């Protein structure tokens, strides 16, 4: 998967990771996908 | 009395400060199971 | 912080800290679209009638 680089001594990577928990637990992810990867035309 | 948990264990932001997980091993996802269900003259 | 389409691998988590993933990457090929709906016999019932 993805991700965010930092500084290998940044000390940010525990605010980041609780922060960026909350947005796939119930509706934030799960909503932006919908606003810029949305297209048309898949399978049949 | 433990060190490690290798079974199934769903990484949550509520049991990840007092406990920290490492990179999955599979993706995956919450679904639904549900069951599925005189030819003539009707 | 380096923000971005940015895939986690081995050698840059080595030197640098990645955070926990939230869009699912890997390997995919892409082709062009081919050019029936068939019935073998055109099984009423299979071969039970």
């Amino acid at each position: 998967g993805y991700g965010i680089a930092l500084h290998k001594g940044s000390r940010w990577k525990r605010p980041i990771d609780l922060a960026l928990l909350q947005f796939l637990g119930d509706d934030e992810i799960e909503m932006l996908e919908r606003l810029w990867l949305s297209g048309i035309c898949h399978n049949d | 009395q433990a060190d490690m948990i290798v079974a199934p264990l769903t990484i949550n932001n509520e049991r990840a400060q007092y406990i920290e997980f490492s990179k999955p091993f599979k993706y995956q996802g919450l679904t639904i199971l549900v069951k599925k269900e005189d030819s003539f003259m009707q | 912080m380096a923000i971005g389409s940015l895939t986690i691998n081995e050698e840059r988590s080595e030197i640098v800290d990645f955070s926990v993933p939230f869009v699912e990457t890997g390997i995919s090929v892409m082709v062009a679209r081919s050019n029936v709906s068939p019935s073998a016999f055109l099984e009423p019932y299979s071969p039970a009638v």
